[PDB]
């Protein structure tokens, strides 16, 4: 609530920083992130509710001024306070932290792993390619279906060449001559395409993941939706 | 630019950079329109050359990080 | 001539639409509503319900599969199909050729009777007291659902729910019941929320969600006598506390003489004649339905009495097994175990309305064998093993009625060109071979729905009711005799 | 003789080509070294960002084609939260790659049928092609590396060093030991104007808006004690009229 200015200079001697006119919804994080209890009557007060914080600095601007809780022993709560002159630049980053946030935290909560920049896809691409022909137990008419897939993944590694710049079928030549040489022999290599120089990489010294739960429904949840774009006999459309 | 609508998106850009000019400085309102301006005019050349447009931004930020140091 | 082609367009503009809706491999269907919405379900029946018509010949349809609906489950688009094929199939003869309407509508109801003793005749005989054979049976309607893992438990839901409504009966003096079944009122489920679907059990009796009047009632008795009353107990409309108690005391007090052990109001219960039954060790239960009664003297036997002065003294409790006031899922019950009662239970609404519609469509296909002990080949074996049987009839038929006899064998085919045509296999290839098939070979060979090539149904059985081939066809010649029927077209008032 | 000649086609090949025009849009934002997205609403807002679910939710689509697509990305931020861009460019480029199987003849359902049977092949090789990763807390500088993927692709990749220590630590601070879940409410985002993105900083505790105003104020305290208080400490007023 409220301060008098009349207060405000009897806190001043002590060096005591006073507040006023706080938000209902920060009070409740505070009782987590300091741990004492709040106080409803002053005659109820004891020495033992008030809580432990670290350096507090109050930052001078003319428009605002801040007020730092921070530095507890276990606050287990975080903020993130993003900074930009114009509407768009405090647009950009927000989307950027919400969906960084949840793909740290999904390699936590599942524990397997994929590496990006196309590794995923180039190596599937090919392996059902060959594996279609070794097998043969599926029917001679699903082999259309099994190679249009096989052809449909190979975009994602020429679409992010595409926007470089890059020749999209030169670096496609450089990738499969690497998957030749690395299978005969017998080991295990990954093999990525690298946007900055334009040739391939390793995903691991590269350090280019991604999460398992994104890919995963993406291959099946892709498959599913575009296979009842096709499924679709006629349009109709009622009321115009 | 305040006693103007400013409608288009391109246009918008420059406008909301030169508010940011208004603060911290009450000098450079100019410079950052003639400047900006110019940047994407010789970027024309390199756009009917087949050059990206990625490309053209990452040249800009390898560029700018020179002439910062060196001023 | 101008109405009799409106007929046949609007009749095919709108069976057209649903042709690919038959069979697992069905291709999906969009509908762009005028609102921005679109429809993804395949089901023919969400379809051309949300579907706007203008000719009379397309409502004539939809109300034909909304009746075909309620006795069977499944088959919906092949009903449309078959009844809106024989219109097409009679355009040229009708137009073109010059036919006479009458003369169609003639020969359709002798093509009617030959076309139900040819189903006779491939059927097969099938055991209904059999428990393990009526799996395989809803298990048509199981498959390809949610339900497919409580299947074992659905099926024990399902076959107990008829076999109380179910009598079986014969002799020549009163005739054949033929296996009466009412769905609707006796077999009508009751969704409750929680519990588990493996615990759900068949309740034989009738239930009410109405709470006891007091907190602290007896959870079973031995011997529950049940009365049945209209008016409620109340004080009468022509020191007055003293008359309101003293006239609420003597109306219980009439009840009283016989000592029930369970007090049934119609009505409400006013308070006072609350604490009068308290002591007299009996329940009561407020605001009963007069629909209820019915069922509840059935389940109880108590005679249905308007005045509380004209109970008569055949009112017993006999014929009740218990009383329970347990409660189920924070819900106050009753249990008062022709007629049961089903219990559903799951872990969420959701869960309670799919089972719902899963449910009544599973026993849809029980109900169907209990009408008669036959089974007929899926898959397109009946409807082209009866084509292939009217070609060979045509000996005799010589004479006019011939014309529009040939139009319903051609008719017959295209229940099992759709499948094929869903298949990808060649439509003339397949159907050439599948009709020698049957001059030669068995008529129980059918087509594959997944794969699309000739087998024969020993490996696949795919065995479906005879009363969903009999109401396909029944219903095709009435409708293709209705819009035969109507050769002008006049509107307003 | 009425007619039956052909299913004709032509649906399908409408909904394809509504499917191109889609993709050809949205895939120039895939990747880092894709380009950003401007949306307008006419009252002067813009919005740059390059997801997907987030972009298809400002505009209106007319074609009922293209809103299965828009709808299959909802379900996909809600589960997956990533790669909403580039789902939708699998669902496109499929149908260019079987147009040229559906003007041969080839039945739709076979095509369907195929992806279905390559689908589950594909989920036997994923589990192959899987590395399981470590719960232990020593990951921090692998991390580091995981959260550049998300990062560099929605900016520039000038400020993602500066917003490389936030978000890498803001997650395993919350993070509780001993293998347990975590809560992404606990971290506030917040914003303000009239500063360089450059200046951005991480947050350990929680932050205040409103803050005193007088020129005696402290302007660093090493240690203070934390006191909530419900009491008004300004001029009241007597319960009672008087």
């Amino acid at each position: 609530k409220g301060i008098d200015p009349m207060s405000l200079d009897v806190f001043a001697k002590h060096n005591i920083l006073a507040l006023r006119r706080a938000k209902r919804r920060n009070m409740e994080r505070l009782q987590l992130v300091t741990g004492g209890e709040a106080q409803n009557s002053v005659e109820d007060l004891s020495p033992q509710i008030l809580g432990f914080s670290g350096l507090v600095y109050q930052e001078t601007i003319g428009e605002e001024k801040f007020t730092y809780v921070t530095e507890n022993t276990d606050p287990k709560s975080c903020t993130i306070l993003i900074k930009g002159s114009t509407h768009y630049a405090l647009a950009q980053t927000k989307d950027a932290v919400r969906d960084g946030l949840r793909a740290v935290a999904n390699v936590l909560k599942d524990k397997n792993i994929i590496p990006g920049a196309g590794a995923f896809y180039i190596a599937l691409s090919r392996y059902l390619r060959s594996a279609n022909m070794n097998k043969l137990g599926a029917k001679g008419k699903t082999k259309t279906g099994i190679e249009a897939f096989a052809e449909a993944l190979l975009v994602i590694p020429k679409t992010l060449v595409k926007n470089s710049g890059f020749d999209p079928l030169d670096v496609l030549a450089m990738v499969e001559d690497e998957l030749d040489d690395a299978q005969d022999s017998d080991e295990t290599r990954y093999v990525g395409v690298d946007l900055n120089i334009g040739d391939s990489c390793d995903p691991t010294i590269e350090g280019i993941w991604d999460s398992y739960r994104v890919l995963r429904n993406a291959i099946t949840g892709a498959t599913g939706i575009a296979s009842n774009l096709l499924l679709c006999d006629e349009l109709l459309r009622a009321g115009r | 630019l305040r006693e103007l609508d400013i409608v288009h998106p391109a246009v918008k850009v420059l406008v909301m950079a030169t508010e940011q000019q208004k603060i911290d400085m009450g000098d450079g309102t100019n410079l950052v329109m003639i400047l900006a301006g110019e940047l994407l005019n010789v970027s024309e050349k390199l756009i009917s050359m087949g050059l990206s447009a990625v490309e053209i931004i990452q040249g800009y930020n390898m560029a700018r990080k020179f002439t910062l140091k060196e001023l | 001539r101008q109405a009799q082609i409106s007929n046949i367009t609007a009749a095919k503009a709108v069976a057209d639409v649903i042709r690919t809706c038959l069979g697992p491999k069905a291709m999906l269907k969009m509908l762009l509503d005028p609102m921005g919405g679109l429809v993804l379900t395949n089901d023919g029946h969400a379809i051309l319900r949300e579907i706007d018509v203008a000719h009379p010949a397309a409502k004539s349809m939809l109300e034909l599969s909304r009746t075909q609906d309620e006795e069977v489950g499944d088959g919906t688009t092949t009903v449309i199909i078959l009844a809106g094929e024989i219109l097409a199939q009679c355009a040229p003869y009708l137009i073109e050729k010059n036919i006479h309407p009458v003369i169609i509508i003639q020969a359709l109801k002798k093509a009617l009777t030959d076309a139900l003793e040819v189903i006779k005749q491939v059927s097969k005989p099938v055991d209904v007291e059999n428990d393990a054979a009526m799996k395989k049976l809803i298990q048509a309607s199981i498959g390809t659902k949610y339900v497919i893992h409580w299947s074992e438990k659905m099926c024990e839901l399902a076959l107990d729910a008829v076999k109380t409504v179910r009598k079986d009966l014969g002799q020549t003096v009163e005739g054949e019941p033929n296996f009466e079944i009412d769905i609707k009122r006796y077999v009508r489920v009751e969704k409750i929320p929680g519990g588990d679907v493996l615990d759900s059990r068949v309740l034989k009796g009738v239930l009410l969600n109405k709470d006891v009047v007091h907190p602290k009632m007896s959870r079973h008795i031995e011997n529950p006598r049940v009365v049945l009353l209209d008016c409620p107990l109340e004080y009468k409309k022509g020191r007055i506390l003293q008359i309101e108690e003293e006239q609420v005391q003597l109306m219980c007090e009439q009840i009283l003489a016989v000592r029930p052990t369970l007090v049934i109001t119609e009505k409400g219960v006013s308070d006072l004649a609350q604490h009068y039954l308290l002591k007299g060790g009996c329940s009561v239960l407020r605001r009963v339905k007069k629909s209820d009664n019915n069922r509840i003297a059935r389940v109880t036997g108590a005679t249905i009495v308007n005045r509380v002065e004209d109970l008569k003294e055949s009112d017993v409790g006999t014929n009740c097994g218990l009383f329970k006031v347990e409660m189920i899922g924070d819900e106050y019950f009753s249990f008062l175990d022709k007629a049961c009662t089903i219990m559903l239970r799951g872990g969420s609404k959701d869960i309670l309305n799919e089972i719902d519609r899963n449910l009544q469509d599973a026993m849809a296909v029980a109900r169907n064998v209990m009408l008669s002990p036959s089974l007929s080949p899926g898959g397109g074996a009946t409807e082209m093993a009866v084509s292939v049987k009217l070609a060979e009839k045509a000996k005799q038929l010589e004479g006019i009625q011939q014309w529009p006899y040939q139009a319903v064998a051609d008719a017959m085919e295209c229940i099992p060109r759709t499948l094929i045509q869903n298949a990808g296999g060649d439509p003339i290839r397949l159907l050439s071979q599948l009709r020698a098939k049957h001059a030669q070979g068995n008529f129980t060979t059918g087509i594959d729905g997944d794969k699309g090539k000739i087998v024969d149904m020993v490996s696949y059985g795919i065995w479906e009711p005879e009363v969903i081939k009999q109401q396909s066809v029944k219903t095709a010649i009435e409708s293709a005799c209705l819009l035969l029927r109507v050769d002008d077209i006049v509107s307003g008032v | 003789p009425k007619a039956e000649s052909l299913r004709r086609d032509a649906a399908l090949k409408v909904n394809v080509t509504s499917a191109e025009g889609l993709q050809s849009v949205l895939e120039t934002n895939l990747g880092p070294k894709g380009t950003l997205k401007m949306l307008v609403d006419g009252a002067g807002n813009i919005k740059l960002t390059k997801d997907g679910k987030v972009l298809l939710t400002e505009m209106q689509i007319q074609s009922p084609t293209a809103v299965l697509i828009a709808r299959a990305a909802a379900a996909q931020d809600e589960i997956t939260g990533d790669g909403t861009t580039t789902v939708v460019c699998l669902v496109g480029e499929l149908l260019r790659q079987a147009h040229r199987f559906i003007q041969e003849g080839v039945h739709p359902r076979i095509i369907t049928d195929g992806f279905e049977i390559a689908r589950k092949e594909s989920m036997k090789f994923l589990d192959e092609f899987k590395i399981s990763k470590t719960n232990l807390s020593n990951d921090r500088e692998f991390l580091l590396q995981v959260a550049r993927s998300s990062l560099l692709t929605k900016v520039d990749a000038d400020l993602t060093e500066v917003l490389t220590p936030i978000v890498t630590d803001a997650v395993l601070s919350v993070y509780d030991a001993q293998a347990d879940n975590l809560d992404l409410h606990m971290v506030e985002i917040m914003q303000m104007q009239h500063l360089s993105p450059k200046d951005t900083t991480f947050i350990k505790g929680l932050v205040l808006d409103h803050g005193g105003r007088h020129p005696d104020m402290p302007t660093r305290v090493k240690n203070a004690y934390v006191l909530i208080l419900n009491v008004s400490l300004e001029y009241e007023k007597t319960e009672v009229n008087s």
